[PDB]
């Protein structure tokens, strides 16, 4: 997901 | 308790 | 060893063979039938009956779900896109999806049935795995955890013993077997979630011994 | 154990050591007798910092980056919670001053989390404590937790499997070496992997039975 996806 | 206790004898 | 894998294998063979309308109800029917056989299976496992009585209660009451799932998943190697129940019924994948429970059903097939087939898992290995699941020291409120843990280590030793002699050109078979146990735990916890829900909405014939396993004692 | 296996270990060990020292973590909780609801803020922060160092640790695993870029997300949020408990267990069982050990235990118990969930933890921490694990065994076992092929939404399971294999062989050999006293120590270890799945299962339910940072909402599926 958002943060975690880079 | 009832069933399990029993079969273990 | 002091944990003979043939005498564990005997317990596996000496509680099985039977040839011969909702999906979930049929599984719950089978689950109840097989809980009775399970207790007879547990005594046949070395040093089990020799433990305390309230300890045998806690082990079986803690791991019954994983153990039964293990033993029907191995039976279901023959069948494909499905599961073979102890009552001689075949529950097909597609029939599982429409009854609501496709997600947990497919995980059983991929992580247990398929894996068991692909590594051609034999009945001795199944029994040793189940014997480990049975001897769970982590079980809550059990009298002497060290006794349990000790018995588990004897099974480990012996299952390793058995794997090196029977399959010497697979050094990492012993580990690969042991890695089914976590996947088994995760599925078992998900199947108990589902069952607690199915009990509490009322819609499903839950017979006596399956009911007893689900009600806090 | 082979010089190729032996050099693979060193990258893990190097990568693992970027973690906050146990003493740092220890210090943050046992320093000031905290408000029950500020213990939440502290624990929240730790877990957030753990996730950050964990992501970095996974990136450098051979070869984690060859995997599908949506299976990396599956692997991460499928193992984040389990990774944490293993690291807590590592921290909790590291030797402390006289009385500090018990004081830590009771401060965690005084955090609003239920005894339902707390008693199982300290029993799991006491469990891996008695395995007298080395730092290396910890880090290889954490790596094996992360590269677990049976996580949810894993589009390509067979890829993950073959990444996990190498680590298991090293961990086997290391177990022989560091503990030939306990001949079934390797198996005893994989045993703990199982027990970590119950933490994964209940975590969601634990938090919601008594806020969160952005990264935690995401990787734990909570709000
Ligand atoms: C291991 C490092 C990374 O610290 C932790 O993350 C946590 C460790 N946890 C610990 O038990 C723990 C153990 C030993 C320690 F020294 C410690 F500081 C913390 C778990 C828990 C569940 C209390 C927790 C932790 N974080 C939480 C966040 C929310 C809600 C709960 C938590
Ligand atoms: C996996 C599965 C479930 C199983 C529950 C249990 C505990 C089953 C045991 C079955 C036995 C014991 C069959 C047999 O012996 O043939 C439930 C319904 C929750 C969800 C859908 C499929």
């Amino acid at each position: 997901h958002k943060i975690l996806h880079r | 308790h009832k069933i399990l206790h029993r079969l273990l004898q | 060893e002091d944990m003979p894998v043939e005498r564990i294998l005997e317990a596996e063979l000496a509680v099985e063979p039977k040839t011969e309308n909702d999906p979930v109800t049929n599984i719950c029917q089978a689950a109840d039938k097989q809980l009775f056989t399970l207790v007879e299976w547990a005594k046949r496992i070395p040093h089990f009956s020799e433990l305390p009585l309230d300890d045998q209660v806690i082990l079986l009451r803690a791991g019954w779900n994983e153990l039964l799932i293990a033993s029907f998943s191995h039976r279901s190697i023959a069948v494909k896109d499905g599961i073979l129940l102890a009552t001689g019924l075949h529950v097909h994948r597609n029939s599982a999806h429409s009854a609501g429970v496709g997600a947990i059903f497919d995980r059983v097939l991929t992580e247990l049935v398929s894996k068991m087939r692909d590594m051609q898992m034999d009945k001795t290995e199944l029994g040793c795995l189940r014997a480990i699941v049975l001897f769970n020291p982590d079980s809550k409120g059990l009298s002497n955890p060290a006794e349990v843990e000790a018995l588990r280590e004897k099974v480990y030793a012996s299952l390793e013993a058995y794997c090196k002699h029977k399959y010497p050109e697979q050094p990492g078979r012993f580990a690969k077997l042991l890695l089914r146990l976590p996947a088994l735990r995760s599925i078992g916890l998900k199947c108990l979630e589902h069952l607690f829900f199915f009990k509490l909405i009322g819609d499903t014939p839950i017979d006596t011994f399956l009911m007893e396993m689900l009600e806090a004692p | 154990l082979t010089p190729d296996q032996q050099t693979l270990l060193h990258f893990i060990m190097d990568s693992y050591n970027k973690q906050r020292m146990p003493q740092e973590i220890t210090n943050k909780i046992l320093k000031e007798e905290f408000s029950a609801e500020e213990n939440f803020l502290i624990l929240t922060e730790m877990a957030t910092n753990h996730v950050q160092v964990l992501v970095e640790f996974t990136k450098k695993l051979p070869g984690f980056q060859t995997l599908d870029h949506e299976d990396q997300i599956a692997l991460l949020k499928g193992s984040a919670v389990e990774a944490m408990f293993l690291r807590s267990a590592e921290i909790f069982n590291k030797k402390l001053p006289s009385g500090h050990s018990d004081l830590l235990e009771e401060r965690i118990r005084n955090s609003g989390i239920s005894d339902e969930y707390i008693t199982p933890m300290f029993s799991f921490y006491k469990s891996i404590g008695e395995l007298k694990m080395t730092q290396e065994e910890y880090a290889l076992l954490t790596a094996i937790v992360i590269l677990s092929p049976d996580r949810q939404y894993i589009k390509d399971r067979e890829a993950v499997e073959k990444l996990q294999e190498p680590l298991l062989d090293v961990l086997q050999k290391l177990c022989k070496i560091h503990q030939p006293e306990n001949p079934q120590h390797f198996a005893c270890l994989l045993g703990r992997l199982t027990e970590l799945r119950t933490f994964n299962h209940h975590h969601a339910e634990m938090l919601m039975s008594w806020k969160f940072t952005p990264l935690l909402c995401e990787i734990w599926d909570v709000q």
